[PDB]
């Protein structure tokens, strides 16, 4: 029972997060 | 003076600002300006 | 003189972990990554 390592907390691109806001108001 | 009379008048109805005004308003009338919508937009 | 660069990333990697920033293990787990790489080539240079 080692430290079974975390999964990397990635922050999100600035255009996947824009096409992700883009699909929020576009389903808005 | 009557010289002078003339030519202030001819330029003082050069410097009548009412058309300035008018057309500004003018120009806000066709854009006709609406704050409201979703504060982020892409 | 490596013992100073690494207890001076030691009190960097401190100055890091009482600033609270996200995935620590992952970027130190690079940089200790790349620090072995560079004590691999040092060390065999040094055994040349």
């Amino acid at each position: 029972r080692k430290l079974v390592h975390d999964k990397e907390l990635a922050a999100e691109d600035e255009q996947v997060f824009l096409m992700k806001q883009q699909s929020l108001l576009a389903k808005q | 003076g009557q010289k002078l009379k003339q030519d202030g008048d001819s330029f003082r109805m050069k410097l009548n600002t009412q058309e300035i005004f008018d057309d500004w308003a003018r120009k806000v009338q066709q854009r006709n300006l609406g704050v409201s919508g979703r504060i982020f937009t892409i | 003189t490596f013992s100073e660069i690494l207890n001076r990333v030691q009190k960097a990697v401190d100055d890091l972990n009482l600033h609270s920033y996200s995935n620590l293990p992952i970027w130190v787990n690079k940089l200790d990554m790349e620090i072995e790489r560079i004590l691999g080539v040092r060390l065999q240079a040094g055994l040349r």
